[PDB]
RNA sequence: GGGGACGGGUGAAACAGGAUGAUCCCGCCGAGACCGCCGGCCGCGCAGGCGCCUGCCAAGACCGCCUCUGUCAAUCAAGGGCGAAGGCCGGGGGCUAGAAGGCGAUCAGACACCACCGUAUUCCCGGCCGUAAACGGUGCCGCCCCGCGGCCGGCGCGCGCGUCCCGCCGGCCGCCCAGGGAAACCGGGAGGCUCCGGGCUCUGGGGGGAGUAUGGCCGCAAGGCUGAAACUUGAAGGCAUUGACGGAGGGGUACCACCAGACGUGGAGUCUGCGGCUCAAUCUGACUCAACGCGCGCACCUCACCAGGCCCGGACGCGCGGAGGACCGACAGCCGGGCGCGCUUUCGCGAUCGCGCGGGUGGUGGUGCAUGGCCGCUCCCAGCCCGUGGCGCGAGCCGUCUGCUCCAUUGCGACAACGAGCGAGACCCCGGCCGCGGGCGCCGCGGGACGGCCCGCGGCAGCGGGAGGACGGCGGGGCGAUAGCAGGUCUGUGAUGCCCUCAGACGCCCUGGGCCGCACGCGCGCUACACUGGCGGGGCCAGCCGGCGCCCGCCAGGACGCGCGGAGCCCCCGCCGUGGCCGGGACCGCGGGCUGGAACGCCCCCGCGCACCAGGAAUGUCUUGUAGGCGCCCGCCCCCACCGCG
């Protein structure tokens, strides 16, 4: 969905966050779109926007955190498009680190 | 110090200036 | 801006002070800048006194101490950490410390 | 040694606030197994449970004296 | 006078000094400066300034007062005097430093800093000069203005009474509530001011040009004081706030640091990579950590490079051509390593198409400094944020703390902060131990360990010790924040922008060669230098996880089979006996094999027995199943490990 509404010309910016609030919707804790390339300049500059909480280390990034990279190749070089999403609840695991405490 | 170093430069035209006046009177 | 209201010199009441020099650099220091730093040490180290206050064929002699006031320019006093750039916040504080 | 975290250390006082009783000052199985009645207390994995029940069993300890 | 070899100097030095005896020590002596330590949030002076001891002279502020006068006052162009240092003039003086000068070391060059010698000067008297960051960067006189201090000089009060105490006046000051200010800050004002008016003088009006030109006045001069314009320009500047740097101060921390030790390397031979060298080509990236057994085995391929030689496998679309004939094939001989490649020849062949124009597809071609992706590195670290409040006019800070604890921004404690998050940890993997269920094969799920307990020392987080227990205080790994960086990669890819080479090709194949060439210098290694060892036989033994039989062969291996099996070190006994020796196996002369299309690759066997007797300046890695020692497996591979991963 972001490689499409990138090569449709949208500010990078307004549809990251569209993606972003998608994921929101949807009930994720958080969501990161990292676009990396030529982005109008010939200089390469990597645009992190994220919203919400989102995890990096241990094992529940294999289980909590998806992960999609997307070659989009703009008309100047190649730009990619990395969404990430933390969704914390699933049906199965929860994380081994949040005590519930009653 | 820039200053006083433009200043002596300054003194070491003006003497040199008044040299020639002087040839001249 | 001001760094200090004291200018980093005690003047007070005064339009000229006593040159002093530093001790180690030699570069003429005006005696209210100075850090003058006063020291009564002993005549040997502490490391040789014992061995030469069993020397001594005198009673009760003891190693004679060495007065000397050591007045440092501000250069040689930060470079040997005979004084130390503080914070604007702790640079105010006026008690001998440590 | 082995310094509390912020989590096996919040929890642990959580656990003083709600029960008392429960707990006692020099019993880790017992601080274990209090800490282990399911929703009353949730910890995922042994080791942060157990973890948990020695702080309780430390904190257990100083309050008893005052 | 003494005594004896160097002394100075420095960051290290070097030029000077010293048997003409220096330095050093003492006894003296001359000269000229200088007034130490006491010496200050001391004091005095109109400022500049002011510090030996005595004597003298004139003054000065402060204070006290029921003394005198009676506004005699405030500030001030013009005008007068004073005015650090340096300088100048006419004399004196000449110790010390020391502009200039010269010099030794530097460095590309320093003529500079640093060392040495040194003239003016420094110092005195008589004049000049008239400048200083001459500062509190704050004119002068006057008023009210908030506490808490210190010092200073008078004066008075209390008290038994001491350099006590409380005040008063005057001076020097610190901190400061309001108040103000763009803040810094000031509050004995920079307060009482947009709510703007006590009095007097001075000065400024964006940055430069320029304190220049010119005229004047002044000076012996140097120069002072006064003082433009033409012209040029979008900022210059103030004070704060984040960062980024510092050749700054602290704290902290880590065997990619050290300590205490270990085992090393650098010294030899070789192995491999790197530079250079040499070439037809020695294809290339990578050059501190963070290039250099690195881009997981180069006879061929790989392969990008060289010497040659085929081939369209140029799609689609249009204009023309061609079907009795588009296009390519071919025996034999020549030529050519060889190929119907070409050539002689004369046969085939069947629109899969030719040609012109466009327009492709492919390229281990370039550019990683156009890029995606992915790794390295900072990071074998511990930071990174937010919501609400507080403080700021704000940028913002606080939280996120100069204390303690930790392995850790790990927590405690203090505290305008209070709570959350991400990273840390938790988690995941394997291991030791107990149980359960299963069992072609030990392999599935659950417990267990938590600084729990105990003794100290601690508000504390924890800091040592003691057991109990497979297990003890982060077991051996994976994962990895916020930001990054012109790290590396276009040569891993149907990742890619741009130049796109595009047919006598940089496409794609085949052969031959190189990538391995070697006067040399280096990195990772291996094998050594032996008696804690080599050399013979005898036991025995693993784990990642694991095939063998039989016959022929000294072997290396080969033939023919089947369904299956395992190290070295070490130990035990002989032997050699300090000899470059049976230590060491480098080089080289036969051979015998292997794998392939083909050695140049490897293995083996009989010679041949190099250096090296422990490694210079240096440099590495390391804390218990650890270093080291010892083998084994796999990765890549036709063959082959001195490599890597286990």
């Amino acid at each position: 969905n972001l490689r499409a509404k990138l090569e449709e010309a949208m500010p990078i910016r307004r549809a990251a966050y569209s993606i972003i609030r998608t994921a929101m919707r949807a009930g994720a804790a958080g969501c990161e779109v990292i676009v990396a390339g030529k982005l109008r300049a010939q200089r390469a500059r990597a645009n992190k926007f994220k919203e919400g909480c989102l995890i990096s280390t241990g094992h529940p990034k294999r289980i909590f955190l998806a992960e999609a990279t997307r070659h989009i190749k703009m008309r100047q070089g190649v730009i990619g498009v990395k969404v990430r999403i933390y969704n914390p609840n699933i049906r199965g695991a929860v994380m081994p680190d949040k005590i519930e405490i009653g | 110090m820039r200053a006083k170093w433009a200043k002596k430069r300054m003194r070491k035209l003006k003497r040199k200036r008044r040299h020639m006046k002087a040839r001249s009177k | 801006p001001v760094k200090r209201r004291n200018n980093g010199r005690s003047k007070y009441n005064c339009g000229h002070t006593n040159i002093v020099r530093c001790q180690n650099c030699h570069r003429c220091v005006p005696k209210d800048k100075v850090i003058k730093r006063f020291t009564i040490r002993n005549i040997v180290d502490n490391t040789i006194a014992d061995d030469v206050l069993n020397a001594c064929v005198i009673q009760g002699f003891a190693i004679p101490k060495l007065y000397n006031k050591v007045q440092y320019c501000v250069s040689c006093s930060i470079h040997n950490h005979i004084v130390r750039v503080r914070s604007r916040e702790d640079r105010k504080i006026r008690t001998p410390p440590k | 040694g082995k310094v509390r975290t912020k989590t096996i250390k919040r929890a642990a006082r959580k656990i003083v606030e709600n029960n008392y009783e429960s707990l006692k000052p020099k019993d880790f199985q017992n601080n274990k197994a209090i800490c282990s009645k399911r929703n009353v207390a949730i910890i995922p994995s042994k080791r942060l449970r157990n973890k948990v029940a020695g702080y309780v069993t430390t904190l257990m300890n100083r309050v008893v004296k005052g």
